[PDB]
């Protein structure tokens, strides 16, 4: 499983749940950095680790970061 | 909004057989199942390799990975504006839900949603990696 | 009428003020530039109309002009090499003496010492010896004066400012309609009964009339200076009538059907000519007549506008099996939809079309003269080769790039893409094993005997002599072709080439062509080069199967054709791209022809080329490849390390430069490896300490400098690659058998 | 005599090499005519050839066994023997160009940052300004080194700098 | 000879690259900001451009000229 | 013809300008001074 | 209110930024308990091809 | 020679040291990437973002720089 963490810069643009194939990010509300939604990761355990999510995140840098961990057969994408 | 029991009495799309479909994953570890209510029939296409004829009303389709069945998710949601909903099947018959896990898609709020794995803090805020030293695992200074 | 004229009166209007403008082709570039990406941007996406705009009618405009830009390019590149061989070169002496005099048509100017390179060629004349054979055409067009090549070039110069006029008439002015260039089967009706129809038959008219005289008397000694001028050989019958009696009874011939009257100039000798060395040309005359004849009954076969004719969309409608499915259903549409769909065809059939060009041109020699110029043969199988090959990976390119922009699901359901793209998996697969098994039983061959001489066993190598893996086949087909004039084809008087077998045809006292033996050695090689095809093909097909989709990546059409990866996930998805496959192609097809004209060059000059000077055949390496030709350290020794002692000692001479070109050859295809072995990740970070550096001293520039990107620096490095090493061996061939041959 | 090098215009193998060059050109001279393309130009060339060792044996250049010229980069060593203008003098020479190239390309940017879209003037050279200070920065020196006493030749740290700086 | 010497110039280049490698991995793993506050290790940080950019000059004058030379040559 | 000159005044076609103009300066130095190796005069 | 002007040339003084040490210009600053309040416009864009980002009150200094 | 020769091996000592001082002094950050301590020494890359970051970790810096050393060597 990777690590998927994502900080208070997020301003809550939902690209990066919209970038994410494999439907490991969500926007809760106001429960994060301020009201006006926010992202989240709550399963990890699908995340393969291509950062679309931080290829689409606007912020300085990166609000979500992806930090690669150890690999499973849904961390690397095997349909075998 | 309740958690959806899969119906194994919905019909499939019509293909004529590929070489992309299942491998022994689903035979052994897992595969999964996405469903999806059409208004017409449609020539989509398949995330594993080729053209399929989805039926009008319910369909099913069965696939080896969840990227495959995600995939499939945004294709019928932008080019065909359905509202699909996919599963994680066991080989011993047991069904997870996993997308709409809340009913509704996740880029949209739902109001009680609770937030995972939300560092609180800048990202130039994380220690530095001397301090998350000898905490057993090799651990990134975000934790 | 449905087949018919369909244009728009002035679409665009011809200004400047677009030039002014980079980027205006796109929404993106248009805004202008931040970084420097944009400049690589604004050239990489120049050309790819299919992206600027959704309508295919004016990317089909646009690709008419830029094809007639591409003509008047080439009409200007064609006129230089005529007026290069009219005012600078030693063509009119070349003439008088053929197998002495050096084909030189490159005058250097004397500036900084490289008169040097203004070699001793012949004919009183110091030039760079040119090896492209344009004298050995002119002679076969039958030119004898530099002002005839002086005119073909105004003409070449006069056509080249019409093909431009019309990219811009037919741009900007009148450009045609989308269901114009949709009439495919007007454009083949017309492609095959007029472009090589009445151009073969064209062709044949001069050759009938300038060609076939011109040389008859250009063999028989006649000094081309009393040779009689074409228009007087059009005019007085009596020349020809002279020289041919069959035009003493005119056109009546013909069209009476006594067809055999003509059998003067319309010939099937076959073989070569003893004393030029080229093929007969009143053969080729009779072959342009023939392939005119068939190529204009080829151009009345589709239905444009009388009923009379066949419907491509009912041909492929109609051919469809019970392993097929559907068949060739919406192939027409595909076909008349998307531009890329056709290129791919194109390229990948006038590239093996090339290949052909090049290996029908060394085995069958048509030109006087050509064959003993052993530089100019080895330039010409070496240059139609490369380009072959090239197109055909840009064929696997554009394949891809019509399955991931131009397909659609809808239109092809069970049809013979919708079933190749369903079991890609099973083609890929037997494909790996192919490639795994040919390069296994083909070079672990090569290892084998290096293994085995190296231990001392040469009774225990791949050989002619240890154990023979002999090309019976091969050999088969070359006696049966070279029987053929005595049983399979009675009016031939000989065979189509020396090289199936027989007598050998020397000229000058240099070998033109000789039997070619094929033996151990060859089989490997052989063997080595369907390998070699086939993982170049292994890797093509591969990206243009998983072009839009795989079990790795199921959504890679939505990521776009020419893209680096989607992430390091999955383990790592870097060139998972239908882009990335055609850059490892392109390797694979250096590596592949590059081992083709190595194998053409030591095989020619072991078995084929050489002087006949006593009683004995002397070739120029001594007929090694039979035997040395079994290991690596073979081609090592006797070929690379060998026939490279005449490009590392040229320098002081006049073939200098072409050590020079090798040596920065060497440094640039070793500065590809820069941008292969290496990430832009890396440079981003270099280039932002440098530009710190930049900022304190205030000079730092307001386009950002960016690293390269990811598909630019693969880019670049198989550019650098393919540069290098072909020019490499650019140099090595041409400094070798210039002075050798 | 610096190095143990012999003067090129007592060294022996350098006028065994011009003999062995002006040898070859007239090797390649002799199957030609009196008066053809190819014998001017190889008359002309062996001129060249001639004037050139002339004039190398004249600047007072050093030769090795090879006979070949050998140049000393040592001031010092250059200016007291009489050959500062092998690599020293040149030296300055290059880089008095080079500095008012870097120079010119420091002022067309400084001058181009003030407008409005800054970067369309760096693909699109400003023709006029361009010249004007390829023209007016022949003085790169004095006005490099009184923008360096001013401090005004080096940023602040205003500075893009990283996290660990 | 021949062996020794090119034999232990690899081994040299080979253990000299390890070293700043595991200079690398020092300044990754085990290098603590704050307790270095101020030193001459801190003080490399801090003026990390100026040091890469001067060994890119030195890097780039090197290859430009060594190259031209000999390609004069 | 202001666009006409404003494309002249492109990054490569000044820079092929320039760097033809440079380049013949450099040639015809070459051609009327052969083999300047020092600065003798 | 907070922060600064609406149209002020703003330093950046976040450490992980693109744009630390580089001058912008304020859009806006929202008004509410927001954390990272301050938006600001830059003339270069970073990396990502970004020329807007939101910074705090004490990620922020005049000119 | 002696002269071509010892400039290129500078030309190769000052390059190998700029990789692998580089390497060393942006392991800890980058301003394409100022969070690489937190992703360890030796990692594969920061995705096709933020332009592109493939070979952007020391790990790579010190491989990149192999190649020089073999060649100064
Ligand atoms: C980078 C290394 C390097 C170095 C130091 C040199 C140095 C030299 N080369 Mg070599 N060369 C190199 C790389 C190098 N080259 C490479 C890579 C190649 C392969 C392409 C060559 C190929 C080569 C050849 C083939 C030749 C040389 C020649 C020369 C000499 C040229 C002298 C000259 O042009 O006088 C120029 C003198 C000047 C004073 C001009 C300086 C520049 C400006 C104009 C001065 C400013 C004056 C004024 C203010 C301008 C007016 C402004 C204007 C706008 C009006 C010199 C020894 C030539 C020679 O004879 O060598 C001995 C020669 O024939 N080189
Ligand atoms: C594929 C096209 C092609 C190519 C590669 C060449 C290449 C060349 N030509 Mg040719 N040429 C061409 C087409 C071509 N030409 C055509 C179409 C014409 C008819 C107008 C000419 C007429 C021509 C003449 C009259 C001369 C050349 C010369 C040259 C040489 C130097 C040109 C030069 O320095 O220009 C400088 C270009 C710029 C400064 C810009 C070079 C080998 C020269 C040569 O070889 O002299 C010995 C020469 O005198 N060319
Ligand atoms: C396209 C190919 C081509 C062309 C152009 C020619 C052309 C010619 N051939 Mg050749 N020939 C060819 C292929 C060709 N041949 C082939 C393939 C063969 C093998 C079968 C031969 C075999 C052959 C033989 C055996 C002979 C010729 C001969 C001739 C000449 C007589 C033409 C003739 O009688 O036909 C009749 C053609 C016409 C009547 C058409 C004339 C059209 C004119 C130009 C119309 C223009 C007028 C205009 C409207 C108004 C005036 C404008 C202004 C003044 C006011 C002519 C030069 C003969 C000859 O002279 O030998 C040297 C001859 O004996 N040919
Ligand atoms: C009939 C031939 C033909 C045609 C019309 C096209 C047309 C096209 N190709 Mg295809 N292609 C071809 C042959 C062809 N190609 C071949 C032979 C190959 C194999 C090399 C490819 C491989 C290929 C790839 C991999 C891609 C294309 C793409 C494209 C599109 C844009 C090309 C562009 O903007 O480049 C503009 C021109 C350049 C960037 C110049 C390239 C610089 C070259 C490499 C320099 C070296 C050449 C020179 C001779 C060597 C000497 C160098 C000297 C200057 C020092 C366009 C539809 C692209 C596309 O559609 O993707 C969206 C794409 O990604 N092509
Ligand atoms: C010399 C360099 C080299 C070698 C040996 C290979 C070898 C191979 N490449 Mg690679 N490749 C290379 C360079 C090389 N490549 C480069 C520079 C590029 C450009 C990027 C590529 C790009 C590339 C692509 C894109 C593809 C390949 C493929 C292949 C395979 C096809 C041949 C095969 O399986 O035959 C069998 C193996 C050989 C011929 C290798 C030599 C082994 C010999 C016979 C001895 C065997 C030893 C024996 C087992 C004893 C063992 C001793 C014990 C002590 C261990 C093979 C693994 C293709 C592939 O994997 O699909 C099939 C493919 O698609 N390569
Ligand atoms: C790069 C370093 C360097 C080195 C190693 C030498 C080495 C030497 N110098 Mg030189 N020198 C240099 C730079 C250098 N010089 C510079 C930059 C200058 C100022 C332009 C001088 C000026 C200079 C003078 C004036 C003299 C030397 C002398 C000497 C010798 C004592 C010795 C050969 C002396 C000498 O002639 O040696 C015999 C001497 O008198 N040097
Ligand atoms: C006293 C010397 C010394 C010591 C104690 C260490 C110790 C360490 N190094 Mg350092 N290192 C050294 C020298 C040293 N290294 C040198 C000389 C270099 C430059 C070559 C490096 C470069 C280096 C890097 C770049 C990295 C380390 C890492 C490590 C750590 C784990 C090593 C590892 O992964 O093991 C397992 C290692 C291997 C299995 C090695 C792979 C196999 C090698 C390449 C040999 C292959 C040769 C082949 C078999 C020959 C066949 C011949 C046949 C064909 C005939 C460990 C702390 C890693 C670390 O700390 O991670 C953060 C790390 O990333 N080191
Ligand atoms: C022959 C191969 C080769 C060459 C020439 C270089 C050259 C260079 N590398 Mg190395 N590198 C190579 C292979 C090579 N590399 C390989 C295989 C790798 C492993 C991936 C690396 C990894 C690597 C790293 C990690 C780094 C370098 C760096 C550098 C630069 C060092 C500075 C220098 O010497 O500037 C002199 C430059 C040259 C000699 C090359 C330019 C050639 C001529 C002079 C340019 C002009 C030619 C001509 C006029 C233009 C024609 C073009 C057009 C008109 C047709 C330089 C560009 C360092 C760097 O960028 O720091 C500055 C750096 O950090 N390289
Ligand atoms: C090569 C010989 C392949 C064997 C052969 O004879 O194939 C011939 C076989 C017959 O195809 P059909 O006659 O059904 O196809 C009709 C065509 O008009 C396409 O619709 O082709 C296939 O079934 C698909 C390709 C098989 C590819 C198998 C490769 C092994
Ligand atoms: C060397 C290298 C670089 C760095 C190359 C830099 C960014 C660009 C090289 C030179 C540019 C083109 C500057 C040349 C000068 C400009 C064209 C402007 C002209 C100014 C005067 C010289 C006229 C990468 O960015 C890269 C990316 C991905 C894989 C491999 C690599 C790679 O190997
Ligand atoms: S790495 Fe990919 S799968 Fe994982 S969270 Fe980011 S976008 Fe989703
Ligand atoms: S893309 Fe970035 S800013 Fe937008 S919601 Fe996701 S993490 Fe937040
Ligand atoms: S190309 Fe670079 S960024 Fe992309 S996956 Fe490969 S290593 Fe990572």
């Amino acid at each position: 499983a990777h690590i998927v963490k994502i900080y208070d810069t997020c301003i809550g643009c939902t690209q990066c749940v919209r970038a994410c194939p494999l439907d490991v990010l969500e926007m809760v509300p106001w429960d994060g950095c301020k009201a006006s939604q926010m992202a989240s990761a709550p399963r990890t355990e699908d995340c393969v680790g291509c950062k679309r999510c931080e290829t689409a995140c606007p912020t300085d840098f990166l609000s979500v970061r992806v930090y690669l961990g150890s690999e499973s057969t849904r961390s690397m994408g095997l349909s075998y | 909004w309740t958690v959806p029991t899969l119906n194994p009495d919905t019909p499939s799309p019509i293909f004529g057989g590929s070489t992309g479909g299942l491998l022994r994953k689903a035979q052994t570890e897992e595969f999964y199942v996405i469903t999806w209510e059409a208004k017409k029939e449609q020539i989509f296409e398949m995330p594993t390799g080729g053209a399929a004829i989805m039926r009008q009303g319910p369909n099913l389709l069965k696939f080896g990975k969840k990227e495959q069945c995600l995939a499939l998710t945004t294709q019928l949601r932008n080019k065909f504006k359905l509202t699909p909903c996919f599963y994680r099947v066991f080989p011993d018959g047991k069904v997870q839900y996993l997308h709409p896990a809340d009913g509704v898609y996740p880029e949209k709020v739902n109001a009680g949603r609770v937030g995972a794995n939300q560092n609180m803090r800048r990202i130039g805020q994380n220690v530095n990696p001397i301090k998350v030293k000898f905490s057993g695992r090799m651990m990134s200074p975000a934790e | 009428k449905k087949v018919k004229i369909a244009v728009d009166r002035n679409p665009v209007e011809t200004s400047f003020e677009k030039w002014a403008k980079p980027g205006h082709f796109s929404r993106t570039l248009s805004k202008g530039p931040n970084t420097t990406t944009w400049i690589w941007n604004l050239h990489a996406d120049a050309h790819d109309f299919d992206s600027h705009t959704s309508d295919l009618e004016e990317i089909s405009r646009k690709v008419f002009s830029a094809h007639f830009g591409q003509l008047g390019i080439i009409f200007i590149w064609l006129s230089g090499m005529y007026f290069h061989g009219a005012r600078f070169s030693n063509y009119e002496a070349w003439l008088s003496d053929p197998t002495h005099i050096k084909p030189s048509a490159q005058v250097v100017w004397p500036i900084v010492g490289q008169e040097i390179l203004n070699g001793d060629v012949g004919g009183g004349f110091q030039g760079i010896q040119i090896t492209s054979g344009f004298f050995q055409l002119w002679r076969a067009s039958g030119i004898t004066s530099e002002l005839q090549l002086y005119t073909t070039a105004i003409g070449g110069l006069v056509m080249a400012a019409a093909m431009f006029f019309a990219g811009w008439f037919h741009y900007h002015k009148a450009a045609p309609k989308l269901e114009w260039f949709q009439n495919v089967e007007s454009m083949l009706n017309h492609h095959l009964g007029g472009l090589l129809g009445l151009g073969s038959l064209a062709w044949a008219g001069h050759q009938i009339h300038v060609s076939l005289p011109v040389n008859k008397l250009l063999d028989a000694g006649v000094d081309p200076k009393e040779i009689p001028l074409p228009h007087d050989l059009l005019l007085n019958r009596a020349i020809m009538a002279d020289l041919y009696p069959s035009f003493a009874k005119g056109i009546a011939p013909f069209f009476t059907l006594n067809w055999s009257e003509y059998s003067d100039f319309l010939t099937f000798k076959g073989g070569l000519n003893p004393v030029t060395g080229g093929l007969w040309l009143s053969d080729t005359a009779h072959h342009h007549v023939a392939i005119a004849v068939l190529f204009l009954v080829a151009g009345h076969m589709y239905r444009t506008n009388w009923g009379i004719g066949h419907s491509m969309k009912e041909i492929l409608e109609a051919h469809r099996g019970p392993f097929t499915g559907e068949g060739h259903v919406g192939l027409y549409e595909i076909l008349t939809t998307s531009w890329h769909a056709q290129l791919a065809i194109n390229l990948a059939l006038f590239g093996s079309l090339s290949i052909i060009v090049a290996h029908h041109m060394y085995a069958m020699p048509p030109y006087p003269y050509l064959a003993t110029d052993y530089g100019t043969q080895l330039s010409l199988f070496t240059h139609h080769t490369w380009i072959g090959g090239f197109c055909i990976v840009g064929a696997g390119a554009h394949a891809a790039i019509f399955m991931v922009r131009d397909y659609d699901p809808t239109n092809n359901y069970n049809n013979l893409l919708d079933r190749v793209i369903r079991h890609r998996d099973a083609i890929i697969s037997h494909l790996n094993w192919v490639c795994i098994f040919l390069g296994f039983h083909s070079f672990g061959l090569y290892i084998h005997n290096d293994t085995m001489s190296a231990l001392g066993r040469p009774q225990d190598m791949f050989s002619d002599t240890a154990i023979q893996l002999q090309p019976v086949f091969a050999q088969w087909i070359q006696n049966t072709h070279f029987l053929a004039p005595q049983l399979t084809a009675p009016n031939a008087l000989a065979a189509t080439s020396l090289t199936w077998g027989g007598d050998l045809v020397a000229v000058g006292g240099k070998v033109a062509m000789m039997p070619i033996s094929l033996g151990t050695s060859d089989f490997m090689v052989h063997h080595i080069h369907a390998f070699t095809i086939h993982v170049t093909v292994l890797i093509l097909l591969k990206g243009v199967l998983f072009a839009r989709s795989s079990r790795l990546i199921p959504d890679k059409a939505n990521l776009g054709f020419r893209f680096p990866c989607d992430g390091p996930g999955r383990g790592g998805t870097c060139q998972v791209s239908a882009w990335d496959h055609v850059f490892l192609g392109l390797f694979w097809m250096y590596n592949s022809l590059s081992i083709v004209i190595f194998h053409f060059s030591w095989k020619m000059q072991s078995d084929v080329w050489g002087t006949v000077t006593a009683s004995g055949v002397s070739h120029i390496t001594g007929g090694n490849f039979a035997q040395s030709a079994n290991t690596i350290n073979g081609w090592l020794r006797d070929f690379l390390w060998a026939q490279s002692s005449q490009v590392i000692q040229s320098y002081g001479s006049a073939l200098s430069a072409y050590g020079l070109i090798f040596l920065g050859a060497h440094f640039v295809w070793a500065f590809s490896l820069m941008f292969l072995f290496s990430g832009r990740g890396y440079w981003q970070e270099l280039i932002e300490s440098i530009v710190w550096a930049h900022n304190k001293l205030k000079v730092a520039p307001a386009i950002q400098p960016r690293a390269l990107s990811i598909t630019q620096g693969r880019a670049v490095g198989v550019a650098h690659y393919l540069l290098g090493g072909i020019a490499t061996t650019w140099s090595f061939f041409l400094a070798r058998i210039i002075s050798v041959g | 005599d610096i190095a143990g090098l012999t003067p090129c215009s007592e060294s022996k193998a350098y006028a065994k090499l011009e003999k062995k060059e002006l040898k070859t050109l007239e090797k390649r001279l002799k199957q030609y005519e009196a008066d053809s393309a190819p014998a001017v130009a190889l008359k002309a060339t062996m001129e060249r050839t001639k004037a050139r060792f002339a004039n190398y044996a004249k600047a007072g250049l050093l030769c090795g066994n090879d006979g070949l010229p050998h140049l000393i980069a040592d001031p010092g060593l250059a200016l007291k023997y009489g050959h500062a203008g092998e690599v020293f003098i040149p030296t300055f020479g290059f880089l008095y160009v080079a500095g008012y190239i870097g120079y010119v390309g420091r002022q067309y940017l400084i001058a181009v940052k003030g407008e409005a879209k800054p970067t369309d003037k760096e693909i699109i050279i400003d023709v006029p300004l361009a010249t004007k200070l390829a023209w007016q920065g022949a003085g790169w020196p004095l006005a490099a080194v009184q923008e360096l006493q001013r401090g005004t030749l080096l940023e602040k740290e205003e500075n893009i700098t990283v996290s660990p700086r | 000879q021949a062996a020794l010497y090119t034999h232990h110039q690899y081994i040299a280049g080979f253990i000299m690259c390890g070293a700043f490698a595991h200079g690398a991995i020092f300044f990754i793993r085990d290098y603590d900001p704050e307790q270095n506050k101020g030193n001459v290790l801190a003080r490399m940080l801090d003026h990390k451009e100026a040091l890469i950019s001067h060994l890119s000059w030195v890097s780039l004058f090197l290859g430009f000229h060594t190259l031209g030379l000999y390609v004069h040559n | 013809m202001k666009d006409f000159t404003t494309y002249l005044s492109t990054a490569p076609v000044i820079a092929t300008i320039w760097f033809t103009f440079t380049a013949g300066l450099l040639i015809e130095i070459n051609r009327y001074f052969p083999d300047p190796l020092v600065f003798s005069f | 209110e907070v922060g600064p002007k609406r149209g002020s040339l703003v330093k950046i003084l976040r450490p992980e930024s693109y744009w630390f040490n580089q001058v912008g210009k304020v859009v806006s600053v929202d008004q509410s308990g927001v954390r990272y309040p301050v938006v600001v416009r830059f003339e270069n864009q970073n990396y990502a091809g970004v020329t807007t980002n939101n910074y705090a009150l004490d990620e922020v200094v005049a000119a | 020679g002696d002269f071509l020769v010892h400039h290129a091996i500078a030309l190769g000592l000052h390059t190998t040291t700029l990789i692998l001082v580089k390497g060393a002094l942006d392991a800890r950050g980058s301003k394409l990437m100022p969070d690489k301590k937190d992703f360890g020494y030796s990692f594969p890359c920061d995705g096709p973002g933020r332009g592109g970051t493939c070979d952007i970790s020391a790990y790579d810096a010190f491989y990149l720089a192999v190649f020089w050393m073999l060649n100064t060597i």
